[PDB]
């Protein structure tokens, strides 16, 4: 082969494997966590809004919930 | 607050012809393309995803539109100083009003840095991009002065045409030393040169018909073609996804235009014989003449016209028939003449074919090519000949090297290797995203693979995860698209090599996994059995059941 | 009473039921339209109906003499000194005295230009390879905008691929139906086809007539304050910097003044007059002595006739620009310029900054051709002039009493 | 008065009651020449529970507040509902996206749906919806005819009174009550 000017960025569980950031005791739950907030942040119009609208949104849900 | 202007880069010659065209690895990684002989073309099946994700996206589109209505009509009632350039200052109406420019302002303006991203150098395996910082929202943007390299999956340049060290470049520079880069004129009065009609004869005989024409544009090529032997008692039957080019040529002539649905030709039999019935509006007298317009390959779905049945029906039905193709000229075919050569159709058959060389032969301009007879009556009959600029020289020897480079005559066996390489490539990618799980449109042949996402908020998280990833993708959307279905479009290339599919498929296979992308049924597989693989026996196991032509359902 | 609310509902659900039972119906219907017609009876119909040629053949010989009398330069730059070939290679000249060349500063064929081109395609490449909406857009191309815009006075510029569709996707963009657009009597065939593309009211005034414009003006005015529409529309006059067909000048202060007077906004065409007016050649605004930024409003100009290159360009503010390059169908659906040209376009306006012979070298050898024929008494009765003494180029006109003799 | 070369005025209505003229050759290619976006969408995939789901989701959160009566409940969800479709489809005229020229200048949406060709399946359903609703409403608790005549007169004149052939292509202006309209 020969070398080029390309910096590669590596994976990332490449990077989580190399760094012994793994934990089977206290990486669940934060893995958990991750997927419900992910979840429920994508599939829903939060990205595309502006931080009064989404925090008015928010508020909304949460009182939902509580109700 | 400025774009600033980058110095370019000392580095030796053999880093930099690594940048712009990659080496091959190993000589079992290029496939042959196979005639069709005329066989018939089945029916495209499409993959639909479940009901909830079209029900949110109903859900997020109909929230957005209410939102926005609210903020427009309380900031116009209100706030009046804010907004001054919607209101009328001393009586003049403002440029534009507010609602024509309801969609571009309102959900738009949130992903206007997903868009336009200013880069530098020669666009090729690896692509420079400047750095920038958004302020506000997206109003304005300031810049360091940084610049790093990025893989594109974004540019045209199917062929790897676009390089600074070679023969083309060599010919370019040659030209430029003998002829000047200034023209004299129109090409009736003065501004034409030899190597004007050596173009034309090369292009004529490159394509198989008998006589040419070269323009210095396409667009406008397409935009005044239509003029010269139209009129208000013709008729012109064409579908629903032609190009803008094609829709303002028609605009401009004043013919009459009756539109079928894509892919549909019962439907086009029957308009083609209602028509021929009825008759002119509100007289009843016969047409003129009909006349078909079509595109070779759709760029934005990925699917090629079945030719043969619309030689057919203009043979049965006394019609004409004119073809579009730019992005199958260079690309397509067994020796990458046109959609004319995979299905065995005789070049005499069509009335008029026309492309431009920009996508694959890395120079601008376009042609037509015609029949002797019909060539020396456009060529009095045409506006752009006699009324518009010609085209320069550099791009004329380029344009020359790169034909004669595809035709095998400049140099032996550099054409072929491109071709299975691109063809390879683009089969090998198609193949891996569909075992991954994803869904991708296409014909397993063409260079385009558009991948769908359909929530509206997934497309600029894609897109800022990819650039986070370094690689630039191309991400289109309404009203550009159906409401429903976003897309990411890749554009293949011939100068990506096997080890960049491969860490673009992982990197992809991640992010794709983080944002639930991957939904896939039993009609993508040919055993009717939906297919989760892992990465690694993707990667292991695809190259070499890529070749086979029956793992792939269209 | 009660019956009266059931037979509500009864006679909602006979509408529904009905309605339901109908069957679709349209205005543009099927061959049912007529019908009157059977199977057997369509064939016939389809089988009479003959159509016309593609192209009419008849007459192509008698116009070949035209394309048969093309000059042709071969091996050669266009230059003052040319060497030609006509009718296919059969008849050769040599040593030819060039006056139908179309490029008037000739600064783009010195060697400090030359450099510039050279090491721009080695860096760079020769096209790009994608529009200016995904990735095609470049440095050099937003430094050339800004030099356009820093030299001509106006706020920004937007640049395109070819000067023929400039005006034709510019005009339409900012009007629609319900405006009004009032034109000169004569002008070039651009220009006439964004008229037609326009899809807006026009009207036609006298050529070079100032009260014809006035009276046009008023009437309109009137119409419009009688009839109480509660918005305004939009209004624009167009016009020609120098003619194409006569080589004829317009006057701008008059302009200036009844588009301010009567509410109307400017649009001039000047491709023939950017590199030659003027004494520093910056256009025909600085012919009069006035600001560019108040006398005109959209402004179209040509980058091949003077500056010698390919390409084209439009000065506004910003607004105008901002809404342009999205609502502009030739901007966004195309690829962008090669940059060799945007950057010995550059240096020729740095170049011109420079220095400023050529322009007084180009304006004293008009004035002396415009003198030469025009001095003359022979050709009183044969001949006219219609050309204006300050154009590069000279018109010459058939006498009518001549054309109605012979 | 000087007459114009080439005339695209627009008109305005001149008496109580109107209608539409018809398109001439230059609109109707105009309109034949590129597909209609507002009027595609509610033929498409998964666009008709759609509503079902709307409906469901307003009947549950004007009810999730103690305070509400049921009747009231489902007087304040058939306001919502009819207001919104009536908004949506009869009283904005126009498009979003720029066609060429003025293009769908004058007509609904309504209008626009299926390149105006009636008793399609789509209309169908959407003048369905409404009645079942309503005779839902009415059976399922108990009412008086108080409230009840004003309600059935809003859901006749705002939801069914639009959709009937009659009406279509019509126009209607009130010397200073609604502004003259463009015929
Ligand atoms: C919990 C709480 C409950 C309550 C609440 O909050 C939440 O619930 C919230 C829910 C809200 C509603 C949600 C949804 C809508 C629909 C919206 O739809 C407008 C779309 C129309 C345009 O509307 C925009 O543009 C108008 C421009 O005039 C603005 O008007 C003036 O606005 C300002 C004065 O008001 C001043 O600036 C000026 O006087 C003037 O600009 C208006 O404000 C603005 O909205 C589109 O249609 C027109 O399009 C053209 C206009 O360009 C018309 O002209 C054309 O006519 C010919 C065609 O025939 C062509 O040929 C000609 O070329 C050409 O001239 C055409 O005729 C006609 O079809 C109108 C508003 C509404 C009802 C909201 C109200 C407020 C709420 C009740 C909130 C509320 C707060
Ligand atoms: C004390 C309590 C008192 C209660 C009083 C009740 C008051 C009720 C207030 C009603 C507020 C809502 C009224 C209007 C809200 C929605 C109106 C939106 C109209 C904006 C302009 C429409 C332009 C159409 C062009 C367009 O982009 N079209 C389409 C794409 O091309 C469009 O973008 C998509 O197809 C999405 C629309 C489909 C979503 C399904 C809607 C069907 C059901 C409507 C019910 C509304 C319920 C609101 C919660
Ligand atoms: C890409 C495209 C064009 C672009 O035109 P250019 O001026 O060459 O950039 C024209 N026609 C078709 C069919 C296209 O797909």
């Amino acid at each position: 082969q020969h070398k080029s000017s390309m910096v590669y960025i590596p994976t990332t569980k490449e990077a989580k494997r190399r760094n012994g950031k793994s934990e089977g005791i206290l990486n669940t739950i934060e893995e958990v966590v991750e997927k419900l907030y992910w979840t429920y942040y994508i599939h829903l119009p939060f990205y595309l809004m502006a931080s009064f609208d989404s925090f008015f949104l928010h508020v909304f849900f949460l009182t939902i919930f509580s109700l | 607050t400025r774009v600033p202007l980058c110095e370019p880069e000392e580095l030796p010659d053999d880093i930099q012809k690594e940048n712009e065209y990659g080496t091959l690895d190993s000589p079992g990684h290029l496939y042959q393309v196979k005639s069709r002989h005329g066989k018939p073309l089945p029916e495209p099946v499409v993959d639909t995803p479940p009901y909830y994700i079209s029900l949110l996206t109903y859900l997020n589109y109909l929230i957005l539109i209410i939102l926005g209505h609210v903020h427009d009509f309380l900031g116009m009632t209100f706030q009046k100083n804010k907004h001054l350039d919607l209101l009328e200052h001393d009586g003049l109406a403002p440029w534009f009003s507010n609602f024509e420019s309801f969609y571009v302002r309102r959900i738009k303006m949130r992903i206007d840095d997903c868009f336009s991203r200013p880069t530098t150098g020669v666009p090729g395996r690896f692509i420079r991009c400047i750095d920038r910082i958004s302020h506000n929202i997206n109003e304005y943007f300031t810049y360091s002065g940084a610049v790093y390299p990025c893989m594109n999956l974004s540019s045209y340049n199917y062929l790897g045409f676009a390089q600074s060290k070679g023969q083309c470049t060599d010919a370019a520079l040659e030209s430029v030393d003998k002829y000047s880069i200034q023209s004299g004129g129109p090409r009736a009065q003065i501004g034409t040169t030899d190597l004007h009609i050596k173009a034309e004869k090369l292009v004529a005989r490159f394509i198989g018909k008998e006589d040419a024409l070269v323009f210095s544009m396409g667009y406008g090529t397409n935009a005044n073609l239509f003029n010269a032997f139209l009129d208000k008692k013709c008729l012109v039957i064409s579908d629903e996804l032609n190009h803008t080019s094609i829709r303002t040529g028609v605009r401009l002539s004043g013919a009459a235009v009756r539109t079928f649905k894509h892919g549909d030709m019962v439907g086009l039999e029957k308009l083609i014989r209602e028509q021929i019935v009825l008759g002119q509006p509100k007289t009843n007298r016969p047409w003129k003449k009909i006349l078909i317009c079509a595109e070779g390959l759709f760029s934005m779905e990925g699917t090629l016209c079945n030719l043969p049945k619309l030689v057919e029906l203009k043979k049965k039905y006394k019609c004409y028939l004119f073809i579009d193709e730019a992005h199958s000229i260079g690309a397509m075919g067994p020796t990458g003449r046109g959609v004319c050569e995979i299905f065995g159709v005789d070049p005499k058959d069509v009335d008029i074919l026309m492309g431009t060389f920009t996508k694959s032969f890395g120079a601008a301009g376009g042609y037509i090519a015609a029949d002797q007879w019909i060539i020396d009556r456009l060529r009095l009959d045409l506006t752009t000949v006699s009324y518009s600029e010609s085209m320069p020289a550099p791009v004329l020897a380029q344009t020359i090297s790169s034909l004669q480079t595809i035709s095998g005559e400049i140099c032996p066996g550099q054409g072929t290797e491109r071709l299975q390489r691109i063809a390879f490539n683009s089969r090998y990618l198609r193949l891996a995203l569909q075992r991954l799980g994803f869904i991708v449109y296409g014909v397993a042949d063409s260079p385009v693979i558009p991948l769908l996402l359909y929530c509206p908020s997934k497309m600029p998280a894609f897109s800022r995860m990819m650039l986070q990833r370094r690689i630039a993708v191309v991400v289109v959307a309404y009203p550009a698209t159906p409401l429903i279905e976003s897309r990411v479009r890749f554009c293949m290339s011939a100068s990506l090599t096997k080890e960049d599919i491969d860490y673009l498929l992982r990197h992809v296979s991640e992010v794709g996994d983080k944002l639930n992308l991957k939904s896939n049924s039993g009609k993508s597989s040919y055993d009717g059995k939906r297919q989760r693989w892992d990465i690694e026996e993707v990667i292991r196991r695809t190259p070499e059941d890529c070749k086979d032509d029956k793992y792939f359902v269209n | 009473d009660d019956p009266y609310r059931t037979t509500v509902e009864i006679g909602l659900i006979l509408y529904g039921i009905i309605y339901y039972l109908s069957k679709p119906q349209q205005k543009k219907s099927l061959q049912a339209q007529k019908p009157n017609l059977s199977p057997q009876e369509i064939d016939a119909l389809i089988e009479d109906w003959e159509p016309e040629p593609l192209v009419d053949p008849s007459a192509t010989d008698e116009q070949s003499w035209r394309v048969a009398k093309t000059p042709v330069t071969m091996e050669m730059p266009i230059q003052n000194h040319i060497t030609i070939t006509r009718n296919n290679l059969q008849e050769k000249y040599t040593n030819v005295f060039n006056l139908a060349s179309n490029n008037f500063l000739q600064l783009s064929a010195t060697e400090p230009v030359k450099e510039v081109v050279k090491t721009t395609i080695k860096n760079y490449g020769v096209g790009a390879c994608g529009p200016a909406g995904f990735y095609g857009n470049q440095d050099v191309h937003y430094t050339l905008e800004y030099d356009l815009a820093q030299f001509f006075g106006t706020q920004g510029s937007v640049l395109y691929g070819q000067d023929f569709c400039a005006a034709p996707s510019v005009l339409p963009a900012f009007t629609k139906r319900g405006d009004v657009i009032v034109a000169d009597d004569q002008v070039s065939l651009p220009v006439q086809n964004a008229l037609q593309l326009s899809r807006s009211t026009v009207y036609y005034f006298n050529h070079n007539d100032m009260n014809s414009l006035e009276c046009l003006l008023n009437e309109l005015t009137e119409q419009e304050k009688l009839e109480k529409l509660p918005a305004i529309p939009r209004k624009f006059i167009v016009t020609e910097g120098i003619f194409h067909n006569s080589g004829d000048l317009a006057p701008l202060p008059e302009l200036t003044k009844l588009k301010n007077k009567y509410k109307f906004r400017l649009f001039v065409d000047e491709t023939f007059s950017i590199g030659v007016l003027g004494a520093t050649g910056r256009g025909l605004s600085e012919h009069f002595n006035m600001d560019r930024a108040t006398a005109i409003d959209i402004t179209v100009g040509s980058m091949a006739t003077a500056l010698g290159s390919t390409g084209g360009f439009v000065l506004g503010d910003s607004v105008m620009c901002l809404h342009q390059r999205i609502g502009s169908n030739a901007y966004c659906f195309s690829a962008c310029l090669p940059a060799y040209t945007v950057t010995s376009v550059s240096k020729v306006l740095k170049l011109m900054d420079s220095n400023n012979d050529a322009v007084q070298t180009l304006q004293k050898l008009s004035k002396s051709l415009h003198d030469s024929f025009a001095s003359d008494d022979s050709l009183r009765s044969y001949v006219i002039v219609t050309s204006s003494p300050v154009s590069a180029v000279l018109h010459l006109q058939l006498t009518p009493a001549y054309r109605s003799r012979k | 008065t000087t007459e114009p070369v080439k005339d695209h005025r627009r008109r305005r209505a001149a008496a109580i009651i109107s209608h539409v003229e018809p398109e001439t050759f230059e609109d109707e290619n105009d309109q034949q020449l590129l597909p209609n976006m507002n009027a595609t969408w509610v033929d498409q995939r998964g666009a008709w529970i759609i509503h079902v789901v709307i409906i469901i989701l307003l009947k549950l959160f004007y009810n999730l507040f103690p305070g509400v009566t049921t009747e009231w409940s489902w007087t304040l969800t058939n306001m919502t509902y009819v207001i919104g479709s009536y908004v949506m489809f009869h009283l904005i005229k126009g498009t979003p996206f720029d066609f060429n020229g003025g293009a769908y200048d004058n007509l609904t949406m309504w209008e626009q749906i299926d390149d105006e060709t009636l008793y399609t399946p789509s209309r169908k359903f959407l003048i369905s919806v409404p009645i079942a609703l309503f005779l839902v409403s009415t059976h399922y608790a108990h009412y008086d005819l108080k409230l009840f005549s004003w309600n059935c007169f809003l859901t006749t004149f705002g939801a069914v009174v639009p959709k009937l052939p009659v009406t279509h292509r019509l126009r209607i202006s009130i010397p200073g009550i609604t502004g003259r309209a463009q015929i």
